[PDB]
């Protein structure tokens, strides 16, 4: 996306134009998250043992 | 045992927008999935101890 | 005005190293214990940077303008007051021009006739032009007070000029700090910002004189030209926003 | 909150446990709009109404700044042919503010009037006019044949066809120089390997589309790259400290409590970035004070409950909030 | 040996208790 | 190159198939009245199939 400001997407374009560009940075930030948790499980299993 | 932490999707995805939040449900159970993973977690670190 | 010095003597290119200098702010943006990458053009650390002189040996080379240059002049009695650019040095193009008279500093973007090697002469007369005419730009800074009194000896202070082309624009960021050149390190506050749009592909440096264009004689003063490259620099940033250290990345 | 753990868990009963729940929700109570006070209104009327105009290989440039603009006859009212706008909503030009506006005014016949765009190919969109791709701003065009046009044809306006190579966009060709094909000299008019570039317009009312002139108005926008000083008729208000409110300024929007700064900083600097590259300091428009930026609506809610065959009573953990300050 | 809605879960089993059952 | 021709009316056209044709010597010639055409320019036929 060209801004990964929230407030710089939705309020600057218009709504058919926002929801591209706002469902971009959702599934990165949802991409990230899914790094995140899957590492703590890994990470994790290693301390149980 | 290891640090217990939990991450929110309200916070961290959205930039407290109207439009963040509606756009969120459309994807659903995606955020159900993360935070019963990072309970589980919490919960078999009280045993380690 | 149009004759020329029958006293001076062109000195040679002499090289000298610039240790850490050359790092300034990018932007305006506040941040606060953290460590940025910054991706613009810049110097590279431990280069060339050309050695000049001015003491009856006067030297000004005409220098080409590709990207971007740094202007680190060490002075005295204040011999350099102004700067000349532009890309054909007549009146066919436009020129951009920097004009101190010692009330403020006239920066103005006319059609600039110049002569073939013109020179700065408290003030008697500044005339780097005949005629001039067909003007877009006309800008009046702040006051402020110098001192054209010239004296002989060592060098208590360092001025520090960055004259960059950023898409279209240009900027001026200058820092002046007292101490043949010092190390150290620094940062640089912006000052004004310049929506020229004319492209320059050579300057040359003006100097003023004075006396007790042909009896006139001059104090010592030195000023270096740097060249910038398309490098990357790390920037530390404290709590009060001023840059204690920088990091070049391909040098080491 | 018995029902808070039916509707999260998605279940008909209740098991003896803890819980998590949700978080923190702090309503805004006001907006506050902030930008400087300026009574001078911006002359778009000098470069719309104007007796003479240029042509498109060297258009009149004409930079407008530091004004209050009027967008009701862009947009409201129609006096106009058509509105054309590529990375700035219609709707939204009197929101948002930018610096300055570099207005080019040129005059293309309805033929190749379609032309103007990002990323064409043509005689105009080649060797004179282009547009990058990062370009902001609108296209504004007016029929202007009941005035301009002439019935033995406008010959004052001029356009250049020929070119070397590709044009760089936002750049004016002055030059006079005869296209060279071959090796043969010019010498200042045509001949062999001479070709002469610069033609006449068409303009007569009595045919068709093609022969229509128009008048277009390209504006270009410039979007955070300086403080930004034009925009529509926006109303200000009055600083609000220690509540969660809206935020509008200069443009930038967020949600926060305005706390004062202890820390030095930049005259010149509009605001400030935190370890997320998000505003956590911003400059007021109209007098000098830099006000932090604090987020709201911090905190979860964990909930202790037994189950539905035993009893219906609910603890409920705040976890990292202090209660002494303070869900439907 | 922040804002954007990352929480840090506490113990259960304090230091000073750790030590206890050591 | 022809010696003869035909009037407006009589035009005998030349079927151009399965060849390489050399436009590249005229146009660095050039011994050319008056050509005019629209959208597509003369000099940019040469690199085309």
């Amino acid at each position: 996306a060209i801004s990964s400001v929230l407030n710089d997407i939705f309020s600057r374009l218009d709504p058919p134009e926002a929801e591209v560009q706002i469902d971009r940075l959702i599934t990165g930030r949802l991409q990230s998250l899914q790094t995140y948790v899957t590492q703590q499980l890994i990470r994790a299993a290693e301390i149980r043992a | 045992s290891m640090t217990k932490t939990s991450v929110d999707c309200t916070m961290y995805i959205c930039g407290d927008s109207t439009e963040c939040s509606n756009l969120l449900l459309q994807y659903g159970s995606f955020c159900t999935q993360l935070k019963r993973a990072l309970t589980g977690i919490a919960v078999e670190q009280d045993k380690n101890t | 005005q149009c004759v020329n010095l029958t006293t001076r003597t062109q000195l040679p290119p002499a090289y000298t190293n610039s240790f850490t200098r050359g790092v300034y702010y990018p932007d305006k943006v506040f941040r606060s214990s953290v460590l940025h990458s910054t991706q613009d053009l810049f110097l590279p650390f431990f280069s060339n940077v050309t050695w000049f002189h001015v003491i009856k040996r006067f030297d000004n080379p005409v220098l080409p303008f590709n990207d971007g240059v740094y202007f680190a002049s060490i002075e005295k009695s204040n011999i350099i007051r102004g700067w000349i650019f532009g890309t054909t040095l007549d009146s066919k193009t436009q020129s951009l021009l920097i004009v101190n008279n010692a009330t403020n500093v006239v920066i103005k973007v006319c059609e600039f006739q110049f002569c073939n090697d013109p020179f700065l002469d408290m003030e008697s007369e500044f005339r780097v032009y005949s005629s001039a005419n067909n003007c877009t730009f006309e800008y009046v800074s702040q006051p402020f007070l110098m001192d054209l009194e010239g004296k002989q000896g060592n060098f208590k202070n360092l001025r520090e000029f960055v004259f960059k082309n950023i898409d279209g624009y240009f900027k001026i960021y200058s820092k002046h700090t007292p101490i043949d050149l010092p190390q150290g390190f620094s940062a640089l506050e912006p000052l004004v910002d310049l929506p020229i749009g004319i492209n320059i592909t050579r300057f040359q440096t003006l100097l003023a004189l004075h006396r007790s264009s042909s009896g006139w004689t001059a104090g010592a003063a030195a000023y270096y030209v740097g060249y910038l490259q398309p490098r990357t620099f790390l920037l530390k940033y404290n709590e009060n926003g001023t840059i204690t250290d920088a990091v070049d990345c391909a040098l080491d | 909150p018995l029902s808070e753990t039916k509707c999260t868990l998605k279940s008909f009963t209740v098991e003896k446990g803890i819980y998590q729940t949700s978080n923190f929700r702090v309503q805004p109570t006001e907006s506050i709009v902030r930008f400087p006070n300026i009574t001078n209104l911006c002359p778009f009327d000098e470069v719309f109404n104007a007796t003479r105009f240029a042509s498109v290989y060297a258009w009149n440039r004409k930079r407008i700044s530091n004004c209050v603009a009027d967008y009701s006859v862009l947009y409201n009212l129609a006096p106009f042919f058509t509105f054309k706008c590529y990375g700035v909503s219609p709707t939204k030009l009197n929101d948002l503010c930018f610096t300055n506006v570099y207005a080019d005014s040129f005059v293309i016949r309805g033929d190749e009037v379609r032309q103007i765009a990002p990323g064409q190919t043509g005689n105009i969109a080649d060797y004179n006019y282009k547009l990058p791709d990062d370009f902001t701003g609108c296209v504004i065009a007016w029929n202007s044949n009941k005035l301009d046009s002439k019935v033995s044809g406008n010959y004052n306006y001029l356009y250049r066809l020929f070119r070397k190579s590709n044009l760089k966009p936002f750049e004016r060709d002055i030059s006079t120089e005869i296209y060279q094909a071959g090796n043969k000299p010019c010498n200042g008019v045509a001949g062999f390997n001479c070709y002469f570039p610069l033609r006449s317009y068409s303009f007569r009312p009595t045919y068709g589309v093609g022969h229509q002139p128009y008048r277009v108005v390209v504006l270009s926008f410039e979007l955070l790259h300086a403080p930004a000083t034009v925009c529509g008729p926006k109303k200000s208000t009055n600083l609000v400290k220690n509540k969660c409110v809206n935020f509008n300024f200069n443009g930038l929007k967020g949600t926060g409590v305005l706390t004062e700064s202890n820390k030095k900083f930049l005259p010149f600097q509009q605001f400030g970035r935190d370890i997320a590259d998000t505003t956590d300091a911003v400059r007021d428009p109209q007098t000098l004070e830099i006000l932090d930026i604090t987020p709201c609506s911090f905190g979860g809610v964990s909930v202790i409950t037994p189950g539905t065959n035993t009893s219906n009573q609910v603890a409920v953990l705040y976890q990292g909030v202090n209660c002494t300050e303070v869900p439907t | 040996t922040k804002f954007k809605g990352l929480t840090v879960l506490p113990p259960l089993l304090t230091d000073e208790m750790i030590a206890q059952y050591t």
